[PDB]
Parts: structure tokens; C-alpha cells; sequence
């Protein structure tokens, strides 16, 4: 196929310049099983995509929920014994925990030993995230600005 | 079991029209009939990590009038969090092994909700968290609006001042949006303007609000005029163009006001309400202040008593 | 198993775990070229290797030598129109400028707009690094931080 | 032009036994025969971003004693770097368009190397960059050591004190490892011990060095006992165990001192060299200080004149 | 004696196109042909009651490069004004009995005019009085503009940045409104916009000026893009919205830049001129800095010598 894995995940239709953030973000390289990464491959509709192939590994919930916020386009394929047993595109969650960082500098979340949490109101415009602690709602662009 | 028994009172969002109305019902009651041992034998912690004259002294007086004991601090300077670098999380964990409810004021937003994750089963009542919520204020404002106007539906309410950093007007617009027909007029410097997160909610419920450049352009139409203080201590230095009050109410400005109109203020005030207003029948900010005793006794009673019969 | 490539550079034989590290240390990903990385491939030579093929991209002599700091046994393969036109090998560079930050806190490099630079030294176990500015020598392990 | 004409002087590690020897030759010459107009029409910047009594005044007097003009600052506080937030790099960029040479003392290590990338064609003379180099100190230490011991080769040299931040002993251990058969005795607290990178260089050149816990252990054996100050300002709080002089020297100690030996100190001395040493045959640190004029004007002369002074 | 002999230099508004032209003529002359003893036997006071790197050192080097002697202070803190409470007026009264000319930088506007009423016969050269005038800055800006554009008439000049406290652009807009057909583009934040009184003068002389919200709007059109710093120290707290550079310039921006255009800055530059501009053909601010020596010693020469230098 365009590579081939017996069991594993193939995340595909990843926007150009996101694939590599995902290797850092989901810590995918702390692994020993084969990884095929194709940076800046074609994808007819939106020209240049990335593709990542983690053989014999499937993502935990949090990761696919994060994937929904970093790559809504992407598709996750569960391959068992070369059978594309499942292919799903990530829907947004209700809440994101322990990975985002509140834009409000005066949030108690910074100072204190707490896992962050955000509410995910899908606005027609974009994604508005609400901090659990300070109750400020923010644009996902603001929050995810790296 | 009453509905607010053992609840944390943190954000007005978490409360319903029914929750609010139960405290005002209770408030008017304790105002007509004192209960001086209702909380006999409970010790309560008044933890103020930020300055107060009204919320702390009203709270401690309400506690005393019901028979409770108070333990606390006026400033963390003296706590082991202030001198020995302990966390807030740890401060709340041991204080909760000592007392029956924690009343706290804190400079960072979210402190209160943080505390409830460590209070065990002990109720945390929020006295103000930086610029976020101030629910107990709003309870005594709703009580005063009701005494003066007899309705909390279809009013014309103007909020004037620093609406950005004002935890007071944040909680009040959320609570008043739980009643039908209230019309909002917002007069603030645009840099100390009302958060769009409150606005979106007023638009999610189809409530009408408008912004105005002057008090005089809505004076004639308001039931309540709610003045606020520029939160100097909260201003980012970009906003120092805003420290001195832009809209200052003077006695003469009330000339074309509804005879039923009231000027409310959370207090402290600085230059924004000229002392000559004080002598008019429209000034009602010290009455409002006195009303914090009834609203704070009601809330303590409901949180700490499974059923009240009064 | 990885891919056919017309023209570019294939750094082959990268030690497992060092392939992601290289791609992030030298800005290799920040391109618009098709890159295809194969992590944790079987080698025999070593148990596992890593490999990076950067299409339509050629590395300079110093570029390749910088790799010796993490991948000395790599083979930098120059390919022009499917023919392995060259097989280079990283020697130690004499200086690595711009990618490392001096662990010396009171070094002038942190405050002023100058690039970093370290003179590389083969000392006696690991590679020693002498800052250009403060002139202190640090082992390379250290320079790659905490 | 002579080896050092227009040449920057940033670290002893970039000079050679030949350069060091030249600078001392010229110092010997100039001490014997003054050259008052040697640098007539030259303006030098004295830029001390850090305190100095010795370096700054010996340097400026040497400039004056060759007919030069000095402009500069003893403090960064009222420079535009100091008040208007300007980078060192731009300070050096404009100051290069004005003077013929720059003498610079700075609190950061590498400040002078940074300065040579922006001084253009102008030589930057390092007057001490934090705890790294002090190359002018060393040229007057070599001048005083050769003055007293008659040689720079086959000397027994005890460096006592703060060997870690001693920019002075960094440079001096490096100047003396260029000559032959010099023996090093390093007496620091462990905390403020000689840098490894120095030791390595001694190892590769196969110089014999040894660590001692006492002046007495080495007293009978040495020729130059060179004392240093705990660089109080440069210590870590962790290091404040060592603010006082572990090894303090008094005249009694010189009892079993080799009759040729000299006590040297870069100065300021704080508590480490008791004032009774001041009357012994051995004490030479004030003569060492004065020797700064000769070494300093020999350097200036070489870097700003093509023609070797005679 | 030449037009400017013993003449005080306090504001560009007291000079004429003839004076400005003379000072540049002499600068052109002196740059070509040094006069080392021109002011041999003259002592000038360098009195900076305010920070400086550029003005103070270019001025003192220029004094030295004409054979003069400099006395003075880089700081008022250890003067008797600074510690013993003496008036400026008496500082000037005694310092007049000692030196031949006074160069003075002061934090108050009008300090130099005040100084000419007490300097007696001694010329006071204004080195910058608060946010008012900087006349020496301007003479080296005119020297650099004529050096690059070959003329001081019919120039397109964009002054970007803090136009309100920019003592530099106050003086420079006034020097260039003496020549002809110069076109002014003023790009400030509204808060720190060009003084009215300047604009009025432009209006009466019928000079065309225009306000722009972007460098791009004027980039293709201009000859001199003169950038300034937000005079952080001089801002009101109200004004602290504008502490950062609204208009920041990077090399990309120069894409549609006229090939003759030069970027000028009085310096220090903080964030407004990105270090990549430093490598463009266009960047000229360090050359502009060096041009301070020529303009500064031409001024000194004219005010202290009767006989025009040649
Ligand atoms: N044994 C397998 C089977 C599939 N794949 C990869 O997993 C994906 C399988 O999805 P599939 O829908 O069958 O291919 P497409 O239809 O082209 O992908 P899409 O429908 O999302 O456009 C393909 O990228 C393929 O390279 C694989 O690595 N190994
Ligand atoms: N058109 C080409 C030519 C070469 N290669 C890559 O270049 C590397 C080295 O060149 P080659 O001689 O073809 O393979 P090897 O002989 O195995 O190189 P070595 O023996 O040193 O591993 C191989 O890993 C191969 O993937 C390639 O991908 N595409
Ligand atoms: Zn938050
Ligand atoms: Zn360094």
C-alpha cells in the first residue's frame, strides 16, 4: 500500500506543518515500533499533507481529542492485520484537561498544583475555550498559540 | 434538606433563579426576625488574602449575629503561605481539617474553585477572586433592587464604570439575566469594557443591551444606576490612561430621573459619585451596604443548615 | 519500506532515538520539500536505525559535520537522479554556531544579538564545548540541557 | 608593523610567549625612557561598566603619560545603555566611530569579545570581563615576577584564594604555562577551586601542578606566593560559606620563607593579607600595583604604534 | 568675527538657513582637514544633568580633537546642586567664572535659556533640554542628509515614532522648514503626535505636511525615513499605553524602497528598528552617529573662534 502495517494507526490528511508538532505533542517518538512519517506529501484538495504511521500502536482518547483541536481535517485509521478495521475523523470534546495553558496570567492555574481544564464551545466562527478556574472564555487561536 | 445546604458558592453561573430567590426570601425573613444561635457551635474561617472593609466585616458580623465563631486572617503576610512559601492548596487542606465553612477573598482568579478541590466536604464561599466573580455582593444587590423596586424582571439597569475588571458587575449581569425582560445600558471607557463572554450570553438569551457615551443619555429611562470604582490595582499599565473616573455622577445630573430611581454602588467609591448625591433620595449605596448583613446571614444559614423553618 | 527518491539527501544509518533529535536540532523539517523519515527500522548492523530522506535538498560540508555531534556513524548520501552520486561521513566540526546555548548564565551571549558558537574538542570520553564568548568549557552532554 | 599593532587584547589564551615577551621588553624600555608625545593626537575610551580603582586609573594615567586623550564613563548608570535601554553592541557601534581604541571593563563574561565584532577597526582592550580574563593584570604580574625573580621560567608559584572567579589567576596560570618548568601549587577552598578547563591545559602541556591545604605546606618551597580576594560580588548564595578568607596570611608565616620569595596580590586585599606583612622584605603588592603604569603604557604603545619603541 | 562667534546655541528656531549652512560648510571642511590645536588653551564644561552616551562623548571627543580641555559631570548627584541644594542659576553663575564655554544637558525644558542669563559672556550650548530642543543633533542630521541626498531642499521626509517628546524632531522639522519644497510625513501614535505649534509654523510657511498610519503608505515615496524612540522617561502614566514601538521597521519593509532612501535614527533605537535593517543599503544611523564629530567640532570652532575656518 502506500506503506503497510499489519496492526497500527495511520493518521493521514494532516495539514502541512502540523505533522511534526504531533510527533512532539503526542510524544510518539518515545517508542520502539516502526514509524513511517511522510512530511509534505500530496493531497489533491489541499495539496500538501503529512502522514504518520505508528506500527502496532493506537492513540489514547485524549490524543484524538487533542488531534480534533490541532488537525480537524486529519483522519485516524486503525489497521488490524492490514485490514483498515476503522477510519474515523476526530469530533471535538466537551473539555480538554492537563495540556492547554490559560492566557490569563492571573489565573490560579499557573501558580498552583492543578491540572488545567477547558470547556469547548464550538463557535460558528472558531473554537471558544473556557478556563475552569478563571472562567474566561478565549479563542482557540489565542489558547493554542505556540 | 434545603437546596443550598453544603454547596460551594463560587460563581453566579452555578446558581439558578430559584437558588437566588431562596436567599432573598430567607434574607427578608432574618431581617424581620433575628436568629442569634442559628449557627451556635459552628467555627467559620474568614480567609482574606486581599483587602476589604465591607465583605469581611459584614461577613464576620453576620456570623456573630447567628452565633458562629470566626478564625482567619486579614492578610496572608502572616500566614505560613506568606512567610514560609506554602501553597494555597495546602493552606486549604489544613484549614479544612479545622472549620465548618471557609469564606475567602483572593487576588488571582480561580482561587475559590481551586480551594473547593481541597476543602474536602467543607463549603467554600467566594468573597471575591481577583476580577472574576463576587456572588455574595450580587445577592445583597438583588435584595436591595427588590426592596426599592419590588420586581427583578423588566427593569432598566445601567452599569457605569470599570466593567472589565469589576467582578461585581460580572456576577450582577449574570444574575439579572436569569429574570425576564431586563434591559441593560453599559457606560464604561472602552478599555474597561464589559467582557464579550457576558455579552455573548446576553445575546444567547436574547436580552437587550446598548452602550452609551454618557449617563445623561439614559438617566431618564433607568430604574437602577450601578456605579463602579476603577480597579487601579488590577489595571495593566497600558490602561493607566483610565485610572481617573470618566463618568462622575453629581447631584445635578439626576434632574430628569425617575422618582423611583436608585443609584447603587458596591463601594469603595473614589471620585465618581460626588458627595452631594448622598443627600438626594436617589442615593442608596449605604443602605445597600447595610443589606449585606441580611444576605450574608441567609446564605450562611442555608449552606450550614439542612432545613430552616423561619 | 521507506521510498524511491530521485534527487536530494538521504542521511542513512542514524542511530535509533537520534533521528528525531537531528530533525529538530538542525531545522530540517522547516522546508516545503517532501521528507520521509523512517524511525526504528531494522538494520542488522545495529539492531535498529533511523533514516531521513530530504528530497531536492543538498547539505553543505559543515552541515554534514554538525551531525557528528549526535550521529557520527551516519552516511550522508547525495543522490542525483536516482544515482548515489556521493557518500559522505561526518567528521567533528571545529565549531558549532547558532544551535546551542551556553550553560553559562552570566555569558554575554544571552543578553546581546550575537549567535552562539562553541569550539568542539575531542577531550577523553565525550566531546567538550568551549564557548566563544565566556570561554568556559562544558561537556557536550551538559550543553544539550536541562 | 610590530606584532600587536591594531590587535585586540581579549584573553591571555590568544597571545604567545613572544607577544608577552615583547610587551615586557617595551615596558622595561619605556620605564627607562619615557615617550611623552608617543600617542599625542590619539583619543582612547575608558569604559568601565564595573568598579575599579587600579585598572581604570593606571590605564588613564598611562594614556596621559603618552600624550593621549581619554573620554568614557566610570559607571553605566547614566549612559543610554544604563538609562535608555541600549545594547552593548550599539554602544560599541557608535563609540567606534569616535575613538582610536576602547578599554572596557564589564560584568558579563565575553563582553570584550562581543565588543570586537562591533568595534570595526578599533582595538578593544579587555579590562576584565566578569570572572573570565584580566590580560593587562597579567602583563604587569609578569613584569613584576621577572623584575623580582629575574625569570619567567622555572618558578614555584602558589596561587592562594578564590581560584574560580579569579579572572586574574585564570589569565596568569595561562601566561605562565607558556614558559618552562613552572611549578603550580593551588590552594583554594573546594568551592572556589581552579577551573577544570585550566587544569586540562596544564595536563596536556605536562606542567606539574598540586593542591595544598596550607600556605605552610608550600612556604619553604615557593618563589611567588600570589594571593587573591574572594570575589564576593560574583558568588552564588550557595557559596556564601566562603565569603571570608580561608587562608589569611600574617608576617609570622613568612618564618620559613625562601629569601627571594615575594608576596603578590592583584588587590584589593581585604582580610587575607594582614597589615604586618606590609613591613616584611617579602611584601611586593604595592610595587606590583605601580608596575601597572609601565606594562599598561607598553601595551598602548604597541597596539597604537606600528613602529616598535626602539 | 564669523556669525556665530560667542553666540549661545539654544534652539533651532533662533538660527537661520545661513547659520545652519555655515556650520555644515565648516563640518565639510574640518572633516577634510583637521585642526588639532584649533582650541588649544580653551577649557569647556561638559554638564550633563541627564544620561547620554552619544552627545556627551561625541562632544568631549570633538573638544579633545581640537586641543581643548574638558571639565564637568555626567551626573548631578554629587554636585552641590545634587547634594547641597544649590540652584541651577548659581551653578551657572560660578561655572561661568571658570570655563570658556558650557555644554549642558538638562531634564527641564528651558534650562539652557535659563543658563544664558547667568553664563555672563560664556556661550551655553544646548545639549537637550527635556523634550524641547536638541540643536546639535539636528546639525549632524543635516550634515548626514546632505551627505546622502546631496541636498537639503526638495526632500520627502517621514518622521516616525514619538513626535511629541522628540526634542530631536522638534528641532529637525524646524531646521528643514528653512529650506524649500520639503515634504513632511508624520507617523506618530495620536498620543505622541507632533506639537501643534510646530504644525502652525509649517502652515504659515505653507510647507506641505501629511499624517500617515503606516511606513508602507510612504515607503515608496520618501528619501529620508527618520525613526525615533518612545521617550519612555518623559511619558505620563496616562501615556503608558504607548511605551512600545507602534511602528517597528524590518528589512522586508524596505522592499518598495526608493534606492536613494536612508533610514536615520538619533539613537538609542530600542525595538523600532529590527537588527536585520542593519545590513541593508538603506541603514545609515551609525554613520549618522559618527557624523556627530564633524558637526560638533565645526560648531565649537565657530563659537570659540572669530576667524572662519578657512
Ligand atoms: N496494511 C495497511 C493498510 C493501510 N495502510 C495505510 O492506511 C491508510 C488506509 O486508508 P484507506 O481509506 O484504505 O486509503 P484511502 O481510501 O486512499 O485514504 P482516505 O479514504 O482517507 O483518502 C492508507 O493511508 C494506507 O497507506 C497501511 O499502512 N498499511
Ligand atoms: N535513488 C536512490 C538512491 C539511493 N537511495 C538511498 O541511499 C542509501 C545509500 O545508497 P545505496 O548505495 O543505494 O544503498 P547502500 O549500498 O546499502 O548504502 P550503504 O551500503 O552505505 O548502506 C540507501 O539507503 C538508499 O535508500 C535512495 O533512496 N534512492
Ligand atoms: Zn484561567
Ligand atoms: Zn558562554
Amino acid at each position: 500500500g502506500v506503506e503497510a502495517i499489519k496492526r497500527g494507526t495511520v493518521i493521514d490528511h494532516i495539514p502541512a506543518q502540523i505533522g511534526f508538532k504531533l510527533l512532539s505533542l503526542f510524544k510518539l517518538t518515545e517508542t520502539d515500533q516502526r514509524i513511517t512519517i511522510g512530511l509534505n506529501l500530496p493531497s489533491g484538495e489541499m495539496g500538501r499533507k503529512d502522514l504518520i504511521k505508528i506500527e502496532n500502536t493506537f492513540l489514547s482518547e485524549d490524543q484524538v481529542d487533542q488531534l480534533a483541536l490541532y488537525a480537524p481535517q486529519a483522519t485516524v485509521n486503525r489497521i488490524d492485520n492490514y485490514e483498515v478495521v476503522g477510519k474515523s475523523r476526530p469530533s471535538l470534546p466537551e473539555r480538554i484537561d492537563n495540556v492547554l495553558v490559560c492566557p490569563n496570567s492571573n489565573c490560579i492555574s499557573h501558580a498552583e498544583p492543578v491540572s488545567s481544564s477547558f470547556a469547548v464551545r464550538k463557535r460558528a466562527n472558531d473554537i471558544a475555550l473556557k478556563c475552569k478556574y478563571c472562567e474566561k472564555e478565549f479563542s482557540h487561536n489565542v489558547v493554542l498559540a505556540n | 434538606a434545603n437546596p443550598l445546604y453544603q454547596k460551594h458558592i463560587i460563581s453566579i453561573n452555578d446558581l439558578s433563579r430559584d437558588d437566588l430567590n431562596l436567599v432573598l426570601a430567607t434574607a427578608a425573613k432574618l431581617k424581620a426576625n433575628p436568629q442569634p444561635e442559628l449557627l451556635k457551635h459552628k467555627v467559620i474561617a474568614s480567609c482574606f488574602f486581599e483587602a476589604s472593609t465591607r465583605t469581611r466585616l459584614s461577613f464576620q458580623t453576620s456570623m456573630h449575629r447567628l452565633g458562629a465563631s470566626v478564625v482567619g486572617f486579614s492578610d496572608s503576610a502572616n500566614t505560613s503561605l506568606g512567610k514560609k512559601g506554602e501553597t494555597l492548596a495546602d493552606t486549604i487542606s489544613v484549614i479544612s481539617t479545622y472549620v465548618d465553612a471557609i469564606v475567602m477573598r483572593h487576588p488571582q482568579e480561580g482561587a475559590a474553585r481551586l480551594a473547593t478541590e481541597f476543602s474536602g466536604n467543607v463549603p467554600v464561599l467566594n468573597a471575591g477572586d481577583g476580577s472574576n466573580q463576587h456572588p455574595t455582593q450580587t445577592l445583597l444587590d438583588l435584595f436591595t433592587i427588590q426592596q426599592t423596586e419590588g420586581r427583578l424582571d423588566n427593569l432598566h439597569v445601567a452599569m457605569v464604570g470599570d466593567l472589565k475588571y469589576g467582578r461585581t458587575v460580572h456576577s450582577l449581569t449574570q444574575a439579572l439575566a436569569k429574570f425576564d425582560g431586563n434591559r441593560f445600558y453599559f457606560i464604561a471607557p472602552d478599555a474597561l469594557a464589559m467582557p464579550e463572554y457576558i455579552l455573548d450570553m446576553l445575546d444567547e438569551k436574547g436580552i437587550a443591551w446598548s452602550l452609551h457615551s454618557s449617563i445623561e443619555e439614559v438617566m431618564a429611562e433607568v430604574d437602577i444606576l450601578y456605579m463602579t470604582r476603577v480597579q487601579k490595582e488590577r489595571l495593566d499599565p497600558s490602561e493607566y490612561a483610565n485610572v481617573k473616573a470618566q463618568f462622575v455622577l453629581r447631584a445635578s445630573d439626576l434632574h430628569n430621573a425617575k422618582a423611583n430611581m436608585k443609584v447603587l454602588h458596591p463601594l469603595p467609591r473614589v471620585d465618581e459619585i460626588a458627595t452631594d448625591v448622598d443627600k438626594t433620595p436617589h442615593a442608596w449605596y449605604f443602605q445597600q451596604a447595610g443589606n449585606g448583613i441580611f444576605a450574608r446571614q441567609a446564605l450562611l444559614a442555608l449552606v450550614l443548615n439542612r432545613d430552616l423553618v423561619l
